[PDB]
């Protein structure tokens, strides 16, 4: 969830002065700071997966060699999604624009994802978009021979967990009020909140500081690439025969992807 | 050079009762079609056919020039029993998909959730 500093202050005015009703006002030397959202790991533990999606068949039943022109289309939907699921609410708003550089284990392809971590919501954004693959490539199909070339799309999935993280310094300002009267009017550090509770993700690391760990996430799946898929084996009227043969042709990267 | 290829090949079809039961084969070859081999097989015993989600294996390999292999083409031929008469497609086998080592293929069943999927990778043997 969201921990709120100020309900908390309340809830520490209470408990140790005995307040029943609460006000806190950030002093103007409260700051946060060293905001860093990071990923767990970078290195997609799933494989990419290869699919075929349609195939063009082209059949040469001549004696000379033909080129021929195979074009291919495909149209695919595909969603980003991102959420802080423990996150922080102090004074003033607290939010990173982080990109993330994801590999894929045992390969060679990265992609490119960014993200906005607004620090005091669990509200989770989702982007679905499409995207047109167009793809073509001139073959030559020798003689009495046919080609199907199959057009592959090659997808990613990922769901990578992210530290959500920023320090704190500085003081509230709180007044404590019972039986209608103020009672207290004292300087509380956001140190001082994480000595005292240590159930709220913030740990005081000297010197004033409190340091806020999070966390949230980056999920997705998309079109990696496409490839054209090509294979030539001999029609029956061949008879010395076509050497039959697999290869493949680069069709297209996604606009977030390199290698 | 030749190589240990170590396939991992996951069967999926949708139906409540722990995994399916595939028969047929699943077959590879690097870059000549008629040069492939087997690295699945499982012959139709119905309703004694084994269960088998993931199927594990490894094989010597070799290219034409003996260079490392870039590429990988398989299909298969992978059913499921005939409840009544009629068997469940995971794989056809005039569908052939390639991948390099890392990157993993699926070939395609009679429904969405029939299909089997196959990753590979290689170390000098
Ligand atoms: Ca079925
Ligand atoms: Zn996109």
């Amino acid at each position: 969830g969201i921990i709120n500093i100020q309900d908390e202050i309340n809830n520490y005015m209470k408990e140790v002065y005995g307040a029943t009703t609460v006000k806190s006002t950030y002093d103007p030397s409260f700051k946060v700071f060293n905001e860093s959202v990071t990923p767990q790991f970078t290195e997609i533990p799933t494989e990419p997966v290869n699919n075929q999606l349609t195939t063009k068949r082209v059949d040469n039943t001549g004696s000379y060699p033909v080129e021929s022109t195979v074009s291919f289309t495909w149209t695919e939907t595909h969603t980003e999604t991102s959420a802080v699921t423990e996150g922080v609410k102090a004074g003033t708003s607290i939010s990173t624009k982080q990109s993330f550089k994801f590999g894929f284990v045992n390969s060679d392809v990265t992609l490119t994802v960014s993200a906005e971590y607004n620090y005091s919501t669990t509200n989770t954004t989702t982007t679905t978009e499409t995207h047109t693959w167009s793809d073509s490539t001139k073959v030559t199909i020798p003689p009495k021979t046919y080609v199907e070339a199959a057009y592959i799309i090659q997808n990613g999935t990922y769901n990578v967990p992210v530290n959500v993280e920023c320090d704190m310094s500085g003081t509230l300002f709180c007044r404590g009020y019972r039986d209608g009267a103020l009672i207290a009017a004292v300087y509380v550090s956001v140190a001082d909140l994480a000595d005292y509770n240590p159930n709220l993700n913030l740990t005081n690391k000297g010197d004033g500081i409190a340091h806020f760990k999070g966390s949230g996430f980056i999920e997705g799946a998309q079109g990696l690439r496409s490839i054209i898929q090509v294979t030539e084996y001999p029609l029956d009227d061949n008879k010395g025969r076509s050497t039959p043969i697999t290869y493949l042709i680069n069709g297209s990267l996604a606009p977030n992807v390199t290698l | 050079t030749v190589y240990n290829a170590t396939f991992t090949i996951n069967f999926y079809n949708e139906g409540e009762w722990g995994g399916p039961e595939p028969y047929g084969y699943i077959k590879a070859y690097l870059t000549n079609p008629d040069h492939d081999f087997e690295i699945w097989k499982q012959d139709d015993w119905g309703k004694s056919t084994p269960e088998r989600s993931t199927y594990t294996q490894t094989i010597k390999i070799s290219s034409d020039t003996g260079s490392p292999i870039n590429q990988m083409c398989f299909y298969g031929d992978v059913k499921e029993y005939d409840v009544g008469n009629a068997d469940d497609i995971l794989a056809y086998p005039s569908q052939k998909v390639c991948s390099t080592p890392g990157v993993t293929v699926r070939l395609d069943g009679d429904e969405k959730g029939s299909y089997v999927t196959i990753k590979y990778s290689l170390t000098p043997a």
